[PDB]
């Protein structure tokens, strides 16, 4: 179907390296990075929603990381 | 007549040139344009076709891996060399590997370990290039009046019919005529290139199934791939993302491949149109039209009919149709030949006074025989009304009776409007545009607008923007400045993107 | 089974099915196949007679069995007789058959 | 007018497999109900199965549980009956039949229940024999 | 391969149905709720990281909202 | 998954819900929904069918 | 694989329950087909590849 | 009696549709049989009356 | 309602979960639920059936 | 099954006399004389909720009655 929960939520550890490995990291970097590289224009909506959000510097920056972060998974 | 039952048409009653008035079509729906002294004709957008599309880069989303072969170098050599490196269609990796005095090599340093297997491909997916060129939009036209009752359906005799057209247009020919014997001929001008915004659409096919699919997402889709069209054995790229070179207890490499990546590949394309494909041609199944309607060309058969006296019978009496307009059968059982037919909508029979449309035109029925049949169909007024037809002490009359308020119609021509538009975009301000100056500024400013919103915005499915559109609601409602407006119109506008599903 | 009948003479062939929604008859069609010969439908839906079929076959129905009535008998009319019908909404069934001769 | 042309029809063993195609020509072939009916030597009409003019709904008889496949082209106005695991009983003589009073409904496809029907068009038939 | 872009981000607009439009809706809402049941204890983690972030009582709500959706697609 | 032979069953505007006799089977997938008709299909009036 | 629990429930496939027996049922009968309609007129099924 | 619609669709009992043909199913089984438990792995089914 | 031969099946603690041959059937209702076992009734392991 | 949605809330409005009209008043009213009948308790303990909810004595009295009439149906 269309859902398919990842398991890398339940990783077994151990010393042997699990089934996909040497992927994860560049799976989700890749995956923000590319959907970020197509609309930009959203970059900028995206800090005027921070910026218009939060009191301080530092939760107007998180607010920023975290909306570019929630908008690319569309969580 | 083909368009009654639709259930998605609207009526482009008005023109205000004495001629030509715009009109946009799409593949869900039909229109019913319907002018001062002119029979009432219903268009209807049908098949689009495409042919001889070009092919790029088709990507392989099956894997097989036909021979391994690996070597290692007892740690303090060169480096680990197999032969097969240099072939493009071998997949190479290197590692490192424990080795020493167990192994027959004596030192105790990390060694190389290469290994490398033969990549060979399975069924796959094709894309292809839409040119502005070859893409055909089919249209049917057809007239009200004396149609019978089946012959809103009916599948083919449109050359002998003369009341049927149906007319081919391709950018090569834009502007088309279609010829009704003895109502005349109306001229459709449209513009095909900006239809559906093609060259940014690549037709996407993978095993007898075939869509349509962004330029964008197909660009960035991982998986093996080869531009230009394919022939004998080809030359993969990426030769990865299908191939796993997993690593055993530091001594070994295992290499193993991803199964047949279709599934996947079926639900990344969510929200792309499905297309149906025979022979070398594919017919899309969604898209629109702008083509204005040059009636300046347009007769009418009836005018100069005498009156029929003779007395008509309801074979099915009355049907309602979704939007509230009535169809009637008629049987004329007198032979007057060519005659119109008297009918109205009244209340107050004692003084018959015309309430209410008769949205057909001057209802003829065409032959001189004992029997006849016609079909018409009229717009009634809210309260109970009776549909009148003949003439004198032999008028058969019907009892009908329409449900909505005029607010009521008012609000569901407003909701109209509004999916009209989330759909369209400006082409929904090209509706009706018989042509003025608000029109255009409406138009204009409707471009400014939806070119700045599709750029900020425009990469949300669903919910994402739902989740935008409440943050904005509440950010609007408390941030106490001008602002505030504006984020609430952000919020209106994105909201009903969302709900008009 | 089969009907027997003189030139000039009226013959009627009756169809029933068992206990099915009393409303079956209305679809009932007859059909004719003489000796060695392509069937030919003589009656559709219950009463109808078609065009080119001579008026002098006729049809009748009730909410218990139909009936086909051949009045004027000639020695063309020797054939066999088949009425059909819906089983369910979706097949269709032939009767028995009746020869007359 | 229109004709009807079985084809396919022979000689083969119990339990084998056997193709049989009607040929159809002179009218919308497109959007017309097609049928397949049978008659056994000796014995009545006996109706085997039916299906649309998009070959969407196929309908078969009780006495086929799965072995007959109903099909058809338009394109080539062309019927096909694929037959599987014969048997004796199934030996006679198959004919091809268009139906016409469901083209009320011009289109053909939609299969509603209880629909008006009568069979005057058929094929010559061609004789299938199991032995 | 792993990542796949989702094509939903360039939905193609028009009266007909596309591919997959049914499922949408319960597909994301799906995803989010079932890891959610999965693992409970996150959600206590994520009010107090909320609660140790933002001054007014409606932005640690929008911080607690956007880390409950931002975790389960660890995007 | 493997598909096989595709069945489909309407009825009108004003009558039940349609109903094929493959319903009544643990081996076929089945859904009903509406579909517009009237005049055009076989069945007189125009709501959905 | 070596695949955890409550990984291998919450998968949106067609599942059965246990012994192959006789004639096979699947529970889910969901996730594997989808039911597209044409514009208004129609239904097609069609299989997740 | 005459019954108003929308009290003849929220009525909780087995619910065929429309066409009587063969042998009926009803897609419901459920308010009409109560699967009663016992204990010590003991199972119970009866119909309401 | 009328109810006709009943019928069951039961699994082992960690075997799986109950299918009878019924259940591929539209005419039979079928309920699974939880049962406790072990050592008695004949499965070694104590968890609920 | 248990619900069964009484249709006097659709009562067909007529001259003639509807299916039931001899029951309605005594029905409604019987189940709750009867049940108030077999546990009195209970009128102690909604007179103490209710009188701990509102100010002036006529919302008291009103909130009295809405417990009286909810409990019986167990709405």
């Amino acid at each position: 179907a269309v859902t398919l929960p990842s398991h890398s939520t339940r990783k077994l550890q151990t010393r042997s390296q699990t089934w996909l490995e040497s992927r994860e990291y560049t799976k989700h970097l890749i995956r923000v990075e590319n959907w970020i590289f197509r609309n930009p224009g959203f970059a900028l909506a995206a800090a005027a929603i921070a910026w218009l959000l939060g009191s301080s510097t530092s939760q107007k920056v998180i607010y920023l990381v975290m909306i570019l972060l929630i908008a690319p998974a569309y969580s | 007549i083909r368009c009654i039952g639709v259930s998605n048409r609207d009526f482009v009653e008005g023109m205000s040139g004495g001629t030509w008035v715009d009109v946009v079509l799409e593949h869900g729906g039909c229109v019913t344009v319907m002018a001062q002294d002119k029979p009432t004709v219903d268009i209807e957008l049908v098949t689009t076709t495409v042919s001889n599309m070009a092919e790029v880069r088709s990507y392989c989303y099956e894997a097989s891996i036909s021979d391994m072969a690996s070597d290692s170098r007892c740690p303090t050599q060169g480096e680990a060399y197999l032969d097969k490196q240099s072939d493009t269609q071998y997949v190479c990796k290197r590692t490192l590997v424990d080795r020493g005095w167990g192994n027959g090599c004596g030192l105790f340093g990390k060694g190389s370990l290469v290994t490398c297997a033969k990549f060979a491909c399975s069924k796959k997916m094709t894309g292809k290039s839409i040119q502005p060129e070859n893409l055909e939009y089919r249209i049917m036209l057809s007239v009200h009046g004396s149609q019978h009752s089946g012959m809103i359906v009916n599948d083919t005799g449109h050359e002998t019919d003369e009341n049927r057209a149906k007319v081919e247009i391709t950018p090569n020919s834009p502007r088309a005529e279609a010829t009704l014997g003895g109502f005349g001929s109306l001229g459709l001008d449209c513009e095909p290139r900006t239809g559906l915004d093609f060259s940014d659409l690549y037709y996407l096919t993978m095993n007898n199934k075939h869509w349509l699919v962004h330029k964008e997402w197909f660009h960035d889709i991982p998986l093996p791939w080869h531009a230009g069209a394919d022939t004998g054995t080809p030359h993969w790229n990426n030769k990865e993302a299908l191939v796993e070179f997993k690593d055993a207890h530091a001594k070994r490499q295992t290499v193993v491949v991803l199964g047949s990546q279709e599934g996947a590949v079926h639900t990344a394309l969510a929200g792309a149109l499905e297309a149906e494909m025979d022979g070398a041609k594919g017919r899309l199944s969604s898209g629109h039209l702008k083509c204005r309607l040059k009636m300046d060309k347009l007769r009418l058969k009836g005018v100069s009919y005498s009156l029929c006296t003779a007395a008509f019978t309801f074979t099915k009496i009355p049907a309602e149709t979704l939007h509230g307009t009535v169809t009637v059968e008629v049987q004329y059982a007198g032979t007057d030949g060519p005659c119109k037919v008297p009918a109205q909508m009244a209340v107050d029979m004692q003084t018959l006074t015309p309430v209410g449309r008769l949205i057909t035109a001057n209802p003829v029925i065409t032959e001189s025989t004992e029997n006849s049949k016609m079909m018409l169909e009229l717009d009634p007024p809210f309260g109970d009304s009776y549909i009148v037809i003949g003439v004198g002490e032999k008028k058969i009359t019907h009892h009908w009776h329409r449900s909505g308020s005029t607010i009521g119609k008012a609000f569901e021509a407003t909701v109209r409007g509004a999916k009209r538009m989330a759909v369209l975009g400006d082409t929904a301000w090209d509706f009706g545009s018989v042509g003025g100056a608000l029109n255009s500024l409406g138009k204009g400013i409707h471009q400014i607008f939806g070119a700045a919103f599709k750029s900020l915005f425009g990469g949300m499915s669903w919910f994402s923007q739902i989740l935008i559109g409440t943050l904005l609601m509440w950010l609007g409602l408390n941030t106490k400045n001008g602002s505030i407006s504006l984020m609430c119109l952000a919020l209106g506008g994105v909201l009903i993107f969302l709900s008009t599903a | 089974v089969s009907v027997s009948g003189s030139p000039g003479q009226s013959i009627t062939i009756s169809c029933t099915g068992t206990s099915s929604n009393a409303d079956t008859y209305n679809l009932v069609s007859w059909y004719q196949q003489r000796p060695g010969k392509a069937p030919k439908l003589m009656i559709y839906e219950g009463t109808k007679r078609p065009s080119g079929v001579s008026n002098r076959f006729s049809a009748s129905k009730s909410a218990t069995a139909a009936s086909l009535t051949i009045s004027g008998l000639q020695p063309e009319d020797e054939a066999d007789y088949y009425c059909c019908s819906y089983a369910t909404s979706r097949t269709l069934v032939f009767g028995g058959g009746t020869k007359l001769t | 007018e229109v004709q009807l042309v079985e084809s396919g029809g022979g000689l083969v063993r119990p339990g084998g497999s056997l193709r049989l195609s009607c040929a159809a020509s002179g009218f919308s072939y497109s959007n017309h109900w097609m049928h397949w009916v049978r008659q056994a030597p000796g014995k009545g009409l006996v109706w085997v199965s039916r299906i649309n003019s998009d070959g969407s709904t196929r309908n078969y008889a009780d006495f086929v549980k799965g072995r007959f496949t109903i099909s058809r082209d338009n394109a080539e106005n062309t019927l096909y009956l694929e037959m599987n695991s014969l048997t004796a009983d199934d030996t006679a003589v198959y004919y091809c039949v268009r139906d016409g009073v469901r083209f009320y409904d011009s289109t053909g496809y939609y299969p509603d229940s209880f629909f008006k029907y009568g069979m005057d068009v058929w094929g010559q038939g061609t004789t299938v024999t199991v032995s």
